[PDB]
């Protein structure tokens, strides 16, 4: 009736939900995803686990490569593509004054062919050299800069284990506000999960969601900049629904179990 | 503490008990670091190579202007 | 000479090659910088979609009888392979199975209990590793005589240890913390 | 216990308008205060200078 | 995770565009003769 | 239960070693080599 699994209100000392409907005589048996917790095994009896589970990590589906042509105009900034052309026509105009109305069109067509890059007039000689020194620095910088983008792009490792979440912070993460999941981190004393709680405890804005549903949408609307933690059973199932934009990664965090009560 | 207080000696001791237990160390870490908040390029670098270029254009334009006068 | 026609073809093809040979010069530096690795074997469905990398289990044990009895889609293909595999993909012991992977250069996969798998991964010389999720859903337990006075006591005490995090702490101790990798 | 309002030693907690007494504040010296009162055994109330 | 053809592709189109541009300026050359 | 488990797959980790004249075809992709030859002959057919 109430739609809750099993809890024990410390005040009234009254159980609620399915677990409760066993104790007070209403039901004969409970067939559901019922977590075998010690607090319950004392008041009711559980069968062996019919599904071994645990807490997992739901990250965004690693979207497939890649953006378009706009990754070519990015290493060498738009402003720098301009000045290299102003100076380009700024060189061929300097060379044009080193060499009647048609005689300056073929020479400009020759100074633009000497500009389309690859005698001893000391004037135009030191213009070609400086230009070569100029185009040298640029293409060296282009190769160096583009290498960085492609160096880091190889470095961006896929978040696998839970220890990965603890080591970084670029991808925020949280759990549900109230439930066995959040209570684990706050209480856990393992090195890894310790730091995880410490961060999530003080995290602003709220890494905690009200409903479980608010978590899935928060991973789908962050493009990978947010991760949600919950039970493995609910996690795997989500990956098999539209729009297939979430996935489970790494092993579990603990060893729970559902049983017939 | 006010001079010659009852709390005098015990507090002094109790403080030192908190030092070597590392909780004074841990407290600092809590409010200083634990609770604390703490792939692109530029044009600034490239510009320094642009002025020497036009400077190489203004020098040879000068060498261009001195080579026609001699001849 | 300055034939303005193909003059830009010479100019534009030059820009086309400058970028390309620079894009190669760049991305190659990354290949020599990170040198990441990949493991072919992902799941058990990855073992039944190939043949180049052989695999096997123990000749006699629950692991062997599993595939022999299993009637799941993927696992069925695995047993039909092992039963008539030449040479015998069945090894004698656990040590022989690990040594058959350590001396195959990655052409022989071994299927065992996930418990000792993780342990082998933390014993020298750190060559092997577990891959993909486990195949079934088993569990170890404390065994007490039927109708014992220790029955209900030990059972309840087990759950108290897990929720406290003692078991998770204990496994981290004898597997990973005192492991050698 | 007299104390000064200073960060991050003694700061007014966010929802201070709803709280009363000692829970109003938080910080280094705030947490230090109770720890001093633990190994000496006394009740106390924080007042701003 | 290798090298993206995306970035490199954009430079293939300024090329074949330039080839066609000088397949155009080439055709006007032979005309005046 | 005090430790969940199942049957797992054990494999041997590959070393840094991987010789062969293939990791040179990997950077500049195969399709690009084609068009860098297609636009190539596309150039020599323009100039011709
Ligand atoms: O016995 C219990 N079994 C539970 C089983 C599941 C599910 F995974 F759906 F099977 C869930 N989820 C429902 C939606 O949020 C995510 C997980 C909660 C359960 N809870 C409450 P909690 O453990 O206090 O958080 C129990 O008490
Ligand atoms: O109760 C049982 N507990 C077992 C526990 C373990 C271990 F993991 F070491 F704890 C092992 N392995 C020993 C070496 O090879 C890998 C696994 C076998 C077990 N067997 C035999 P099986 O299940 O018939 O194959 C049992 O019967």
């Amino acid at each position: 009736g109430d739609g809750k699994y099993g809890a024990r209100d410390a005040d009234t000392k009254i159980w609620n939900g399915m677990v409760g409907e066993l104790v007070y005589g209403k039901a004969d048996i409970a067939i559901a995803p019922l977590t075998i917790t010690l607090v319950r095994e004392e008041v009711i009896d559980f069968s062996k686990p019919f599904m071994s589970l645990g807490i997992s990590i739901m990250i965004k589906k690693p979207q497939k490569s890649k953006p378009g042509v706009f990754s070519f105009l990015d290493p060498l900034a738009y402003e720098i593509w301009m000045c290299i052309v102003f100076a380009y026509i700024g060189v061929s105009v300097v060379l044009f004054l080193v060499s009647t109305n048609e005689f300056g069109i073929f020479n400009s067509l020759w100074f633009s062919l000497g500009a389309f890059m690859q005698p001893r007039s000391l004037s135009g000689r030191i213009v070609g050299g400086v230009w070569w020194f100029f185009t040298l620095i640029i293409i060296s910088s282009y190769t160096a800069n583009l290498a960085a983008f492609l160096t880091v792009e190889r470095m961006v490792s896929p978040i696998e284990s839970a220890e990965d979440l603890s080591k970084q912070t670029e991808i925020a993460y949280g759990t549900l506000d109230s439930g066995s999941t959040k209570e684990f981190f706050r209480r856990s004393k393992i090195a890894v999960f310790d730091k995880m709680w410490t961060y999530m405890r003080s995290a602003e804005p709220s890494v905690f969601v009200r409903t479980t549903a608010e978590g899935v949408a928060r991973v789908r609307k962050s493009k990978g900049k947010y991760a949600y933690l919950l039970e493995s059973t609910m996690n795997e199932y989500i990956e098999q629904r539209k729009p297939c934009d979430t996935m489970k990664v790494g092993g579990n965090l603990d060893s729970k179990g559902y049983g017939i009560a | 503490t006010p001079k010659g207080s009852s709390l005098g000696t015990p507090v002094n001791l109790a403080v030192l008990k908190l030092s070597e237990q590392g909780v004074l160390d841990k407290l600092k870490n809590k409010w200083w670091y634990d609770k604390g908040e703490c792939s692109a390029l530029s044009l600034s670098n490239v510009a320094g190579v642009f002025y020497i270029l036009v400077g190489g254009l203004g020098l040879a334009m000068l060498v261009a202007l001195i080579e026609f006068c001699y001849k | 000479p300055r034939s303005l026609s193909g003059r830009i073809v010479g100019g534009v093809w030059w820009f086309f090659t400058l970028i390309i040979i620079s894009s190669y010069t760049a991305n190659l530096a990354a290949f020599l910088t990170v040198e990441r690795m990949v493991s072919p074997i992902e799941s058990a469905e990855d073992l039944s979609k190939q043949t180049e990398i052989a695999y096997g289990t123990l000749d006699s044990g629950s692991t062997k009888e599993f595939f022999r009895r299993s009637k799941i889609a993927v696992f069925d293909k695995m047993w039909t392979y092992m039963r008539s595999a030449e040479p015998s993909v069945f090894v004698r012991t656990t040590a022989e199975g690990v040594a058959r992977v350590r001396k195959s250069k990655g052409k022989y996969a071994y299927l065992l209990e996930s418990t000792m798998n993780e342990y082998i991964e933390q014993r020298k010389p750190c060559d092997t590793m577990k891959v993909g999720g486990n195949l079934d859903s088993k569990g170890y337990g404390i065994a007490t005589p039927k109708g014992s006075s220790l029955g209900t006591p030990v059972n309840l005490a087990v759950l108290k240890l897990s929720e406290q995090g003692v078991l998770d702490k204990l496994k981290n101790k004898w597997w990973y913390d005192k492991g050698e990798c | 216990v007299t104390t000064i309002l200073e960060s991050p030693y003694v700061m007014m907690k966010k929802n201070h308008e709803m709280l009363e007494g000692n829970e109003r504040y938080e910080g280094y010296c705030v947490d230090l205060a109770a720890e001093i009162a633990k190994h000496c055994g006394f009740k106390y109330k924080l007042t701003i200078v």
